């Protein structure tokens, strides 16, 4: 579990790595992720609690990155649900690879 | 200093929404029915916006109407 | 394919896409057997995907 | 586990806000979710099972 | 009276189909 | 009280007036013409022109693409900016 | 760090602020409160404090409708909540209450 | 009436042409029935084959909505004017603008050509109208006068050369060489949006939301009052056959006997396939040279062509 | 004799739209006789236009139907102008002709 | 029966609304591409 | 005479009720309404020019 949570948290930290003064919400995100390093078991239990219960989340921001040809959707979530979802993802992919869920023909693959 | 603006703004907002609330010879806010003292008028107002403050006005309402 | 979609005027070659980046000798030739084999392929694939699910 | 499923799904149902606008997404999947990848690849596995057919 | 105009005081300045039942119960 | 100020735009240009000529369609011709006959015959001609012009043993699904002949959605013009087919195409193209 | 429990003072001041400034200006309302952001103020308005929200017991019809719909569109609370006229969190709590008291 | 007067055949809708993206505000027809032109909110001017109804040519160059379009008779020009402020002269020999007439302070609502002299007359929101020397691009005269936006202006050869009306509900008749008013008529209660001069009679008509008045020439004695159809009416147009057409903002069109005010037909026309019911009504309309076709410019972004019904009686 | 220009075009179009509606309807709607809701009808105009920008259906409980069909007409016109402009600008940026700091962000917001 | 949002008609056919007698044609583009003259000069 | 006061006698000004009231008919045509003539127009046009 610690392995997974660590990976996901690093991933989240990687978007802000250049780190200008950012903003308020982003500040909340860095402080909360930073919190997750100090007391991991807390974060893991809170996460599993969400996954067992909450069916209603908060509103996601949306904005368009401009490639000058086709626009790219961009979504913004509150940090709590981002850490929760992130761990959910590292875990899902891990179990998935262990159990050989995806046959080889699907190739945005880690190997190559 | 930004903190000073909030004190000013939260007094005026509790003046708008405001007949019982006042300010004593000191700066504190007070409910003259309930004789309670309030740290901030808005904090005081909530007590002023509470259901106990409501009652004690009605009780004094009856107590005068008798 | 020709059973459900006939082409008496050989119009299957009108809207077929080739890759024009390449030189002519490298670019794909246009022939009835070949083109129609192509559209027959693409059509056969498409009919395996219900439109409400996804499409091509 | 059914719980994980109900979490993942229930997440794709939320409110999209841009300045003035608010609406509910009851249908399309949200790409920007952290775990959206796994949904995409799995669903894609399903439609693959459609295209190739189970035997092949 | 008819040409009374509601003041434009500014704020700036749902049904469902039954097919969902058939589907869901089917699954 | 007229100012001695000038401007670039104002200066002479096209000082000659192009009068219509006889084959361009001088008013003389126009007065004489029977338009109605001309308009009818042209119309008829146009109409005529138009007339001249015209295994897998295993699968989920039997053919979806049976009678699906495109439909006249691009023949309909719609006076509604958000439901014009042009707008749909634009919206389709530029958002992801 | 900003997150925390909601206070009667913050909540009443939120009432007054929303009354004065209007629904679409959140940054202005978050400016007056301490330890709370604009997103939190908005979602706190529309989730709970909003007077149009219905706080009371569920009638029999609302329970029939809620159960039927929840069996129709599993796990989708933001789609169902407007149909029954209740808050998503509220109808959630009531649903887990119906399965909780049902056995 | 005189005696259940002048039987005219009804008209039917013949053809509908799409292909503007904005409201079509203006239709004009070329001197030889070859091509008819349209100005639009699209900012284009399009020229259409009268016969087939196919689009010949799209011009671009106005910055804003084109409001008014005239094809000169004696020279191969278009004139157009817009909400932009700009009145342009296009040489149809090259399909480009050769001159531009500068000086109104706001949108120019309307324009017209003197039939023999070679002078252009324009109306603007700024409450003036101007007489422009086509050749030198020069404000010959400025017609001060009305208190609101001047809407429709017509030009004639004989006496009162310039007939104009405005949103201030009063018509002034302008003596061209003086650039002063000879006659003020004040008999409409609401804005005068359209006027029209009768081909042969030496009379003229004006339309307002309330009703439509004919006038004697000069000096505008009152003559008749056609009452019937009440809308904000944008178009009045007349055949040599004495057929007067009234367009309107609510979509309605009525045909009138010029002589009597007998309103023989009422046409309410379907809005376009998409559209909305509210985007109905005809901004303007015109008659080909043969008097055999009526063309209308509509807010549903179409052009409709009406044809006189041959079985009629 | 100031000349329409890029800096002034959006302002120009809305200026002459406010004037278009004003002249048309106050010369069209009337019999208030005193002043009929000119400030107010225009505030209904801007209100409706914002509502269509937010994609919020806009229904005023009381109102004359000619006023409502009015606003819906002109609002749809301005919507057609704004939208067509948006398409065109995305075509220019796609081809990479225009380099401007503002039209990119604006055009983005539009799409 | 069911219609995907891919199609889903809004508004009747163009032709239907006007009726049969009138001809409704949608001109888009144009013909006689511009280098052509409306009004061709004398020679 | 009030209204004229500023102007010369020559310049016209409507004021009486009679002016307002309608006058009828005038027939299919009468010499009364007609476009000055060719020749008057030529004179006017030339002097103007
Ligand atoms: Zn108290």
């Amino acid at each position: 579990d610690t392995k997974l949570l660590i990976l996901a948290l690093e991933r989240l930290k990687e978007a802000y790595s250049v780190k200008s003064r950012l903003n308020q919400s982003q500040r909340e995100e860095l402080g909360l992720i930073e919190q997750a390093y100090d007391n991991p078991h807390e974060a893991l239990s809170r996460i599993k609690r969400h996954l067992l219960t909450q069916r209603a989340f908060k509103e996601v921001g949306i904005e368009f990155m401009d490639l000058y040809s086709h626009l790219v959707p961009v979504y913004d979530v509150e940090p709590l649900e981002k850490i929760t979802d992130a761990y959910l993802d590292q875990y899902l992919w891990y179990e998935a690879d262990k159990r050989r869920l995806f046959p080889p023909w699907i190739k945005p693959a880690d190997t190559e | 200093s930004s903190s000073e603006s909030n004190r000013d703004r939260r007094e005026r907002l509790r003046q708008l929404a405001l007949p019982y609330f006042m300010k004593n010879h000191l700066g504190s806010y007070e409910c003259k029915l309930c004789l309670t003292l309030h740290n901030n008028e808005g904090s005081y107002l909530a007590h002023t916006q509470g259901k106990k403050h409501q009652t004690n006005l009605a009780r004094r309402a009856a107590k005068e109407a008798k | 394919y020709l059973t459900e979609h006939p082409d008496p005027n050989n119009e299957n070659i009108v809207g077929y896409n080739n890759k024009k980046c390449w030189p002519r000798d490298a670019r794909m030739r246009l022939m009835k057997h070949d083109v129609n084999l192509g559209r027959a392929v693409f059509w056969d694939i498409k009919n395996r995907l219900p439109r409400s699910v996804t499409t091509v | 586990d059914h719980n994980i499923a109900d979490y993942m799904t229930a997440k794709n149902n939320v409110v999209i806000n841009y300045k003035d606008m608010n609406h509910t997404n009851s249908y399309g999947i949200i790409r920007g979710l952290q775990f959206a990848s796994f949904i995409v690849q799995y669903y894609g596995l399903v439609m693959d099972l459609l295209v190739l057919g189970l035997h092949r | 009276q008819e040409w009374k105009i509601p003041p434009c005081i500014s704020n700036w300045k749902v049904h469902i189909n039954e097919n969902f039942a058939k589907l869901a119960e089917a699954l | 009280q007229l100012s001695k100020q000038y401007s670039s735009r104002d200066l002479p240009s096209h000082t000659k007036i192009k009068y219509r000529q006889t084959t361009q369609d001088a008013p003389e011709e126009v007065r004489n013409r029977d338009f109605r006959r001309e308009l009818e015959e042209r119309e008829r001609a146009a109409a005529r022109e138009k007339n001249r012009d015209r295994w897998d043993d295993d699968v989920v699904f039997k053919n979806c693409a049976k009678g699906v002949d495109d439909q006249k959605k691009d023949k309909r013009f719609v006076n509604d900016t958000l439901r014009s087919e042009f707008h749909k195409k634009f919206m389709e193209k530029y958002i992801k | 760090i900003k997150g925390g429990v909601w206070r009667n003072t913050e909540d009443e001041i939120l009432k007054a602020a929303v009354m004065k400034y209007g629904k679409n200006q959140w940054s202005r309302i978050a400016s007056l409160l301490h330890r709370k952001s604009a997103k939190q103020c908005k979602a706190r308005w529309y989730e709970w404090l909003d007077p149009s929200i219905k706080k009371t017991e569920w009638s029999r019809e609302e329970e029939e409708k809620l159960l039927h719909l929840a069996k129709l569109m599993p796990t989708q609370w933001r789609t169902i909540a407007p149909i029954i006229g209740r808050t998503a969190a509220q109808c959630l709590e009531h649903y887990e209450f119906l399965l909780d008291k049902a056995a | 009436t005189m005696p259940k007067p002048q039987w005219h055949p009804p008209w039917k809708l013949y053809r509908v042409i799409s292909g503007h993206l904005g409201w079509v505000r203006c239709i004009a027809v070329e001197p030889g029935n070859q091509w008819f032109v349209t100005g639009s909110a699209d900012r284009t001017i399009k020229i259409w084959d009268l016969a087939s109804g196919k689009l010949k040519l799209s011009l671009t160059g106005h910055i804003s909505t084109v409001r008014g379009v005239i094809v000169s008779t004696r020279s191969p020009y278009l004139f157009s004017c817009g909400e932009d402020k700009q009145v342009k002269c296009w040489d149809l020999e090259y399909n480009k603008v050769i001159r531009h007439y500068h000086g109104h302070l706001s949108a120019v609502y309307g324009l017209d050509l003197h039939p023999t002299i070679d002078v252009l007359v324009t109306c603007s929101r700024d409450s003036t109208a101007r007489i422009w020397d086509v050749r030198t691009k020069a404000s010959v005269h400025t017609l001060s006068g009305h208190t609101n936006a001047v809407a429709t202006v017509r030009c004639q050869a004989a006496e009162p050369q310039i007939i104009t009306g405005s949103h201030d509900t009063t018509i002034r008749l302008w003596d061209l060489v003086a650039g002063k008013t000879r006659v003020t008529l004040t008999n409409h209660k609401k804005s005068v949006r359209a006027v029209v001069l009768h081909p042969r009679h030496y009379t003229f008509a004006s339309g307002s939301p309330d009703n439509i008045k004919q006038w004697k020439f000069p000096d505008g004695s009152f003559i008749q009052n056609l009452s019937g159809h009440n809308a904000i009416i944008n178009t009045l147009t007349v055949n040599s056959d004495g057929v007067l057409v009234s367009g309107a903002d609510n979509g309605t069109m009525h045909l009138w006997d010029w002589r009597t005010g007998y309103n023989f037909q009422r046409v309410h026309a379907a809005v376009q396939p998409g559209s909305l019911d509210s985007e109905s009504g005809i901004f303007a309309c015109a008659f080909d040279q043969s008097e055999s076709r009526l063309l209308t410019a509509e807010a549903d972004k179409t052009i409709k062509v009406y044809r006189e019904d041959d079985t009629a009686t | 004799a100031k000349t329409v220009t890029k800096q002034r075009v959006e302002s120009h179009f809305d200026l002459e739209l406010r004037a278009a509606v004003m002249h048309d309807i106050l010369d069209m709607m009337p019999e208030g006789i005193k002043q009929n809701k000119a400030r107010t009808i225009l505030q209904h105009l801007s209100e409706a236009w914002r509502c269509w920008k937010a994609n919020i259906p806009w229904k005023v409980p009381g109102l004359p139907t000619p006023i409502e069909n009015m606003i819906l007409r002109y609002v749809k016109a301005k919507a057609d102008w704004w939208t067509n402009t948006a398409h065109y600008n995305r075509e220019r940026i796609r081809r990479g002709a225009t380099v401007d700091k503002t039209v990119c962000k604006k055009n983005l917001g539009r799409l | 029966e069911v219609v995907l949002h891919e199609d889903k008609k809004y508004y009747p056919t163009a032709e239907e609304v006007y009726g049969p007698e009138v001809e409704t044609i949608v001109q888009e583009e144009d013909t006689q591409p511009l280098t052509e003259p409306i009004i061709k000069p004398v020679k | 005479a009030i209204a004229r006061q500023g102007q010369s006698k020559d310049k016209v000004i409507y004021s009486k009720y009679t002016d307002l009231v309608p006058k009828e008919v005038m027939n299919a045509d009468d010499p009364d309404l007609q476009r000055p003539d060719e020749e008057a127009i030529k004179e006017i046009t030339e002097k103007t020019r």
